[PDB]
């Protein structure tokens, strides 16, 4: 018990001054009124998530229904519908390439469906196991290998076309909820019921840093496009972001107003807005330096799911409880 | 459960000075060319309406 | 995958006859499909198309009032009736499938093709044969009455190169990307108005016939053609 | 525009193929199993079963470490609670109650309770009266939406449930209760 | 004097019809999170009534107003038609209303796969059409009327007044009020009867029920009493008790329902 004593107490030494200080003196983004421009309507049940494609038109979105649907977002068609086979998907991924998909849930078991087939119908490309939890993320690494979280305290490496998981990462102790990979693809973060956010690398195998700022659990978690830092939510109403070099907090964006949990978060292309989903039928929108509000996303009457930014910046997509799916800009 | 003690004893923190000002200097440097902090015009906008 | 397609023969002008189109290996309900005829001597013509659940149906405008085409997907075959031919429909004709999503490759496969015997946009492919050697670059260019740009920013061009002997293929759809099963030499570029396809290593599988086509407007004329020698 | 006709027509059709979907979809009444019962359901893996009496169809979702995966199962129409009561683990069971009941996001989905393995405590076994007397310290337990006690053919007791459970709920949306 | 009190009063009648039925319509086009089947038959009677509001209450307020009929025989007739067509298209879509929530209470595991879009459909096609099948052919045909009120027509054309012979009498009363009120006074009783027993076995729905049914019988029955019984300034009020009918039924017919109560709020608030 004294190791972890005088670990402390050296990253309590690290730190001199916050970040507080140094940004009241910088300029505000004021208000930002981000009306909807496109809504997308099609699906039966509530959408559990969605990801955009690297060319942020394509998006894919699966919801209770048991089907997953692919839609070219500038023209609200439906590209693609496949007809999951379970209908208890919690997750989704769009490959960079652009040629696979992925789903995976209570069924234990993640499914990789191959788009760029012969025929023009879909199939699962690969249904791969060997969790014995259910599935959070299954973010796609690159063409042959993804990255999942299970919710057996465990993460794991898969390899596309032989099964089997190359790397595993047992160093949590609760269940990883929210699974987030740096765009450099080399560094991956995670978050579980421990309240414990983890850092991992993918060639290391086993955990690099790991972060104790919350309280309840995490929820939530997304990277920073810089590469240096991540902004997770919890169940404490709490927006807490980290960095990495520093391996201390930096600031929170806490809200007494909200008792709920988060959804969702994620940022912008130049990083200066962190977008955020809660349960109170509204998406607050911070600022990741002031820490203030600048504006509001009510748009919905349920609980928003998903919320997620292009990789170009140019619009949101919040899909939502109610069978919908909103492109914001 | 030494190893992550022993790890995080030589994990070789750095201060938060230098991460908060490569955090604000990266925002600041690429604040221009992306959209959702300005409105932007209908001309590059895609989805006009 | 697999597209076979029957009827043809000799019969007498003024006459009825039915051709018929197997498709094996594909889900092709929800495929569209196209029949393309071609003269012992001359290049490919459009004849008609059909759409996915057999909704929207366009003719050639040449002949649209002597054709008839159809499909059964519990059948797995698609038909076309002609009637009253005349001696200008003496060709050998071709069974097109394509199916169309943002992404998609139309024109992917061409049918193996049954014989049969008894102003609008035009493209203009000057050039006829032009012998190369091996090592060198080959460049092969085609035209248009109409600018083929659209709003969208891509534009609806097509190249048909076809083996002498074998039926036609898919190398570049919509003047810049590239097929599936089609080395990389192949290369497409041009402006808006003058399009070129470019090789830069030749060999004995690149001696051909190459088409160029047009999408923007679905009667789809489809250019005349230029033969390559080594 | 050919092209995009053409994929506008093909979406059209996907949304077709949606609508038949939905059609179905809204003709299930699914419910969910929580907590034997595998005799009840067959007269780590989800054993999701579809099974029609009278004309009527009904989606069965069978089913420990709690986890948020319960707080999705909104739009279920009721929740059937079994509990092999051959005792300790009674308690854990009434803390997996209180825990659906505190759950906060399964209000206004009704559960249904079962009292199954009679022959069970007929062996380990007025007795009845004791039976009946563990049975309402359960009720009592469970007072801590409404509730459906079942105690000793299932199958047409979940029936009957469901069809209370819907006829009060569109009698709540008409404000005729 | 007393003139300009009835016109405000008559004008605000019309304006409270068009703006409800206006706002109904409105809000479920823009909302698009009611535009299930079941929400289809309240919309549909919005707009009938809105029909009602725009066509028929104009002659009718005018012609108070001003006595003289300032308009056309050919007119006059193509007033009466649709003043038969629109309250006999409210009164079964009424009908059609009542029996889908008799379905939805009675049989309810069932109900989903025996009300579809499909029959949702049919029963509104089914309603539209025997209204406008009571309605336009008689009147412009000419079996509307009797020779003898014909030559009374003919006598002095100044004025014209709807009155009907003894075919379309009873014709037009029972496609117009019989059936349907039959209707009602079985299904809702039905219905009502199912909320008593179910709230007593539980250890609101009478004041909900006796409203509903009850605004819609007053406001009705005395102008079809009148009617039926003396086929063998008063007219002026019946009509307008039916009108004031037609004015409440798109909030009495949204205010009760939850979702429509919050679409409501939020139209609202969009104001
Ligand atoms: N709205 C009163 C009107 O005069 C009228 C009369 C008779 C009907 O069957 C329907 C409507």
């Amino acid at each position: 018990e004294q190791l972890k004593n005088q670990i402390r107490d050296a990253r309590k030494a690290c730190a001199d001054a916050t970040l507080s200080q140094i940004t009241n003196n910088i300029d505000p983004v004021g208000r930002i009124q981000m009306r909807t421009r496109r809504t997308l309507r099609g699906h039966l049940a509530k959408i559990y998530a969605m990801h955009w494609g690297t060319d942020s038109r394509l998006l894919v979105s699966a919801s209770q229904d048991g089907k997953l649907i692919i839609w070219d977002s500038y023209t609200t068609n439906k590209v693609h519908a496949i007809p999951l086979r379970s209908s208890w998907v919690m997750t989704c991924a769009y490959a960079p390439s652009g040629n696979y998909v992925a789903c995976g849930g209570l069924d234990n078991i993640c499914s990789i469906y191959n788009l760029k087939t012969r025929e023009g119908n879909v199939r699962v490309s690969r249904e791969l196991a060997g969790h014995t939890g259910y599935l959070s993320c299954c973010r796609f690494l690159d063409d042959n290998q993804i990255v999942t979280s299970s919710g057996d305290t465990t993460c794991a490496l898969w390899d596309i076309e032989t099964g089997q998981q190359t790397t595993t990462f047992t160093g949590h102790t609760g269940d990883v909820m929210s699974l987030s990979l740096a765009p450099d693809t080399r560094l991956f973060v995670s978050g579980a019921c421990d309240a414990s956010a983890k850092l991992w690398d993918v060639r290391e195998g086993m955990c690099r840093q790991t972060f104790t700022g919350h309280e309840s659990d995490i929820n939530a978690i997304c990277f920073f496009p810089n590469g240096n830092a991540f902004a997770t939510g919890s169940d404490d109403a709490t927006c807490r972001l980290f960095d990495l070099r520093a391996d201390q907090e930096l600031m929170t964006y806490s809200h007494d107003n909200i008792i709920c949990g988060i959804t969702s978060v994620s940022f912008s292309k130049s990083g200066r807005l962190l977008l955020a989903g809660y349960d109170d039928f509204n998406c607050n929108v911070w600022d990741a330096l002031k820490a203030d509000r600048a504006g509001v996303l009510a748009g919905h009457d349920n609980r928003v799911s998903c919320l997620g930014v292009t990789d170009d910046g140019m619009a949101v997509a919040t899909g939502s409880w109610d069978s919908f799916l909103k492109i914001w800009n | 459960l030494v190893e992550q003690l022993k790890m995080e004893a030589n994990i070789d923190r750095i201060k938060v000075s230098k991460a908060a000002a490569d955090l604000m200097a990266y925002c600041e440097a690429h604040a221009k060319e992306d959209p959702l902090l300005t409105p932007v015009p209908a001309s590059e906008n895609p989805f006009r309406e | 995958v697999q597209l076979v397609e029957s009827g043809g023969g000799l019969v007498q002008p003024g006459g009825s006859r039915k051709l018929s189109c197997s498709a094996s290996g594909f889900a092709f309900s929800s495929f569209g499909m196209h029949w393309v005829r071609q003269a012992p001597e001359k290049g490919l013509e459009w004849v008609a198309y059909i759409s996915s659940g057999s909704g929207t149906i366009y003719y050639a405008d040449t002949v649209k009032g002597r054709f008839t085409i159809s499909r059964d997907d519990p059948k797995n075959t698609l038909f076309l009736q002609m009637t009253s031919l005349r001696s200008e429909d003496t060709a050998m004709y071709y069974c097109v499938r394509s199916i169309y999503y943002y992404g998609s490759s139309p024109f992917d496969f061409w049918g193996q093709g049954t014989t049969l015997t008894v102003s609008d946009i035009v493209m203009t492919q000057a050039t006829s044969s032009v012998p190369v050697t091996p090592g060198e670059s080959v460049s092969i260019s085609c035209r248009s009455s109409k600018s083929l740009l659209h709003s969208n920013g891509n534009t609806y061009l097509y190249w048909f190169l076809q083996r002498p002997g074998q039926s036609p293929q898919l190398l570049i759809y919509r003047m810049s990307n590239l097929a599936s099963g089609v080395p990389d030499r192949f290369s497409g570029s041009g402006s808006g108005t003058a399009f070129t396809l470019t090789i830069s290593r030749l060999e004995a599988e690149d001696v051909g016939v190459y088409y160029c086509m047009q999408h923007l407007e679905y009667p789809l004329t489809f250019g005349a053609g230029t033969k390559l020698e080594l | 525009s050919a092209e995009d006709k053409a994929a506008v027509e093909r979406s059209k059709m996907i949304e077709k193929q949606i609508q038949k979907d939905k059609q179905i979809y809204r003709a299930t009444h699914r419910l969910l199993l929580l907590g034997g019962k595998n005799t009840i359901v067959k007269q780590s893996g989800i054993f999701e079963t579809k099974f029609q009496v009278d004309k009527v169809n009904f989606h069965m979702f069978d089913v420990d470490e709690r986890r948020k995966w319960i707080q999705c199962f909104n739009d279920v129409t009721a929740i059937i609670f079994v509990t092999a009561c051959s005792s300790n683990r009674l308690r854990a069971s009434l803390k997996l109650f209180d825990s659906i009941w505190n759950n906060k996001w399964l209000r206004d989905t009704s559960v249904i309770l079962f009292l199954n393995k009679q022959d069970l405590l007929a062996e380990k076994i007025e007795v009845i009266r004791a039976k009946y007397f563990i049975r309402d310290e359960f009720l009592r337990i469970s007072t801590a939406h409404y509730c459906y006690p079942h105690f000793t053919e299932n199958i047409r007791r979940v029936f009957n449930d469901c069809r209370d459970i819907i006829q009060r709920m569109h009698l709540r949306q008409y404000e005729l209760l | 004097l007393k003139l300009v009190l009835k016109t405000l009063a008559l004008v605000t009648i019309i304006s409270s019809a068009v703006f409800g039925n206006l706002l109904v319509v409105t809000s479920v086009i823009r909302h698009h999170k009611l535009r299930i089947t079941t929400n289809y038959f309240i919309v549909s009677l919005a707009l009938a009534d809105t029909l009602v509001a725009l066509f028929a209450m104009t002659f009718n307020a005018s012609v108070t107003i001003s006595g003289r009929w300032l308009f056309n025989q050919t007119v006059c007739d193509f007033w009466n038609s649709c003043d038969v067509l629109f309250s006999t298209a409210s009164i079964m879509h009424l009908c059609c209303i009542s029996v889908d929530r008799y379905y939805a209470i009675i049989k309810p595991l069932e109900y989903p796969t025996k009300i579809t879009g499909r029959t949702v459909a049919i029963m509104l096609t089914c309603a539209w059409v025997s209204s406008g099948l009571i309605s336009f052919i008689p009147i412009f045909l000419g079996w509307y009327t009797t020779n003898e009120h014909l030559v009374y027509k003919v006598e002095h054309p100044d004025e014209c007044i709807f009155v009907v012979n003894k075919p379309y009498a009873i014709i037009s009363s029972s496609v117009s009020f019989w059936i349907p009120c039959c209707i009602m006074l079985f299904t809702y009783w039905r219905i009502y009867v199912e909320a008593t027993r179910q709230e007593k076995m539980l250890c609101k729905a009478a004041k909900t029920l006796g409203i509903i049914m009850g605004a819609f019988i007053l406001c009705w029955l005395p102008f079809f009493l009148w009617y039926v019984s003396i086929t063998m300034l008063v007219v002026d009020l019946l009509f307008w008790i039916g009108y004031l009918n037609s004015s409440l039924n798109p909030v009495i017919y949204a205010y009760f329902n939850r979702e429509f109560r919050q679409a409501f709020k939020e139209t609202l608030q969009a104001i």
